[PDB]
């Protein structure tokens, strides 16, 4: 199809405080390095985490990092904290239409 | 690959250009990390870059003097050592004035090596001066493009000091190793061979100087405003990356083409045609680029193709007009125009755009290109040959 | 200094009708920045709805193109989203976000507002 589709394999991911987690984003088409990562806390609108698939903003903690290119992207949360648990989406802005990921919710293991 | 073949020395000059291109075209990557250790972004790192660009106006003339007198070997060694000692430690300095001093040292070395490569190309190809100058200028334009992602990775992982150190060492060592090899075909002053001071008396020099300065001035704002205008239109990010790559590739590749074109027809006619097309394209750029991604990329390609050719048209013109023997000093005096243009180009493009509109900004760039076109078409051809006044023993 | 985005105009409206969402902006001019409307499905799925650029050029995805119209008021710094021919799929919460700076590289949605809810169903 003409529209690009970003698929996050993990609909649900369970982790513990202090560990390392990685949310993966697989694109149907090559989007280079024009990919962003957003974090949506349950009661608030999404907050921008990663732009250009490798760069975080000022005020974004050093725990979150981004890597990848082409069709494979990864958002790595090292030393996960309690507040880190929220929903993470990947968005490509390489070409129109702009598309979003399915969404990965991070919760503690039951 | 023997010594004495002209193309071997042309390849060596292109290699020197590719080795010194890192100082100018890698600066965007180092600007933010170097700033992070220091104070204000716009002040510290950008003034360091501006000083490194301005110092070339005095660096290249003296290096050209020493090249015309004592050959290119020792001056190229000195320029390579200067690039080494300046660019290597820019990541290990803790004070802003030290950064200024080291960046000026590196920029002066780069200016010297650029002048040396251009003079070697012009001397070894007197019949194809335009083509050799274009190849060397393209090598200076396209030098760092292959290794830009690699140096970005080095900056991301191993740090700023390590990246500066690696790049400075590689550049200095390679330039110095090339310095051992290059040589000139053979001083004999002739009637048409002008001294730098004697050149500074002719009106033709100043007409060409104003044309080159206007071209560089308009080009600074053209590069500064082209891609951000595409972002202001709302084009996709991939389209903007393609546009950046097209800008770089065409600004590089147009130089040997325009050099050959000037060889086939002439310096002044080629300058007039190229600058007129560039002025028209820059005047029509805001309107035509709105038509979409394809129009934006086509306008970028055509505009940069018509803008980049000056760096090949002017060296061959200088060698043809003001003599080959003293040509190295004279082309440094011509390089002073590009050095001077960098004084204002810091935030001038963005200022003009955000203040008076994108259309008026590109109209000003087109007016600069049209000044160059008018000088090339109506002013300079009517003067004829330089007169060589006030000669001294 | 701080960037503020206030969404308003959300409601409970019958399908096939009109609505107008307003986004009050503060701290930046609409000229040198781009603005976008993005809605989130009640199943927490995000769909980019509209994006108006620095110059005023508008982009819509084919799913919601033609029905919706994104515009702006530079004099009062308000981003307007006119909605018409409302469908059952249009039930979502809309947010207005500012895009990249004209001379800067960034994502199309740098800062987000609170968000306003638009529901078009049998209720």
């Amino acid at each position: 199809e003409l529209d690009i589709v970003l698929t996050q394999s993990q609909k649900f991911m369970s982790t513990s405080v202090g560990d390392r987690v990685s949310v993966t984003c697989k694109a149907s088409q090559n989007v280079g390095t024009n990919v962003a990562w957003y974090q949506q806390k349950p009661g608030q609108s999404p907050k921008a985490l990663i732009y250009s698939a490798s760069y975080r903003y000022s005020g974004v903690p050093d725990r979150f990092t981004g890597s990848g290119s082409g069709t494979d992207f990864t958002l790595t949360i090292s030393n996960v904290q309690s507040e880190d648990l929220a929903e993470y989406f990947c968005q490509q802005y390489n070409s129109y239409p702009l598309t979003f990921g399915a969404g990965t919710k991070l919760e503690l293991k039951t | 690959g023997l010594l004495g073949n002209r193309w071997f020395y042309l390849v060596l000059a292109v290699l020197l250009m590719c080795m010194i291109s890192g100082v100018q075209y890698s600066w965007t990557l180092y600007a933010n990390p170097v700033k992070d250790n220091l104070g204000v972004s716009l002040a510290a790192v950008q003034t360091a870059f501006t000083l490194s660009q301005v110092i070339q106006a005095g660096s290249q003339p003296g290096g050209g003097y020493f090249v015309d007198k004592f050959g290119p070997r020792i001056p190229l060694m000195f320029g390579g050592a200067m690039v080494l000692a300046g660019w290597t430690f820019m990541g290990m300095v803790d004070s802003v004035p030290a950064l200024y001093a080291l960046y000026t040292l590196a920029g002066a070395g780069v200016g010297i090596v650029y002048g040396i490569a251009m003079n070697t190309a012009n001397r070894w190809f007197p019949d194809k001066r335009g083509l050799a100058s274009g190849f060397t200028a393209a090598g200076y334009g396209l030098g760092v493009l292959p290794f830009l992602p690699l140096i970005s990775s080095v900056l991301k992982v191993e740090g700023v000091g390590a990246a500066f150190m690696y790049t400075g060492l590689i550049m200095g060592i390679l330039i110095i190793l090339i310095a051992f090899v290059i040589r000139f075909p053979g001083i004999v002053v002739t009637d048409k061979d002008f001294n730098s001071g004697e050149m500074l008396r002719t009106p033709q020099f100043w007409v060409l100087w104003t044309a080159f300065f206007s071209v560089n001035f308009g080009g600074l704002l053209l590069v500064a405003n082209s891609v951000p205008y595409g972002r202001s239109l709302g084009l996709a990010a991939g389209v903007l990356t393609i546009g950046v790559s097209i800008q770089n590739l065409f600004n590089g590749g147009c130089r040997p083409f325009w050099g050959f074109v000037s060889d086939k027809i002439g310096r002044y006619k080629t300058m007039s045609v190229v600058f007129g097309i560039n002025a028209v394209v820059l005047a029509l750029f805001p309107t035509i680029a709105a038509l979409g991604d394809v129009a934006f990329i086509a306008m970028l390609a055509i505009a940069f193709f018509t803008w980049g050719g000056s760096y090949a048209l002017f060296p061959s013109t200088n060698s043809d007009i003001f003599g080959t023997a003293y040509s190295a000093r004279n082309y440094g005096f011509f390089w002073a125009a590009k050095a001077t243009a960098s004084i204002f180009g810091g935030g001038l493009g963005a200022a003009i755009a955000t203040n008076f509109g994108w259309n008026t900004a590109f109209l000003i760039t087109a007016i600069t290109s049209f000044i160059a076109f008018a000088l090339a078409t109506f002013v300079i051809p009517r003067m004829g040959r330089p007169v060589k006044k006030m000669v001294k023993l | 200094l701080e960037v503020m985005l206030v969404e308003s105009g959300g409601g409970l409206v019958k399908p096939g009708g009109s609505l107008k969402l307003s986004c009050a902006a503060s701290g930046f001019t609409f000229s040198n920045y781009a603005m976008s409307w993005v809605r989130q499905t009640p199943e927490k799925r995000l769909e980019w709805v509209a994006l108006i650029s620095s110059g005023g050029y508008t982009y819509y995805p084919d799913s919601v193109k033609g029905r919706f119209t994104i515009s702006r008021d530079k004099a009062r710094n308000i981003l307007h989203l006119q909605m018409s021919s409302l469908r059952s799929e249009d039930t979502a919460m809309y947010f207005c976000a500012r895009g990249p700076y004209d001379f800067d590289d960034g994502p199309p949605f740098g800062n987000w507002g609170q968000g306003t809810l638009v529901t078009v169903s049998a209720a």
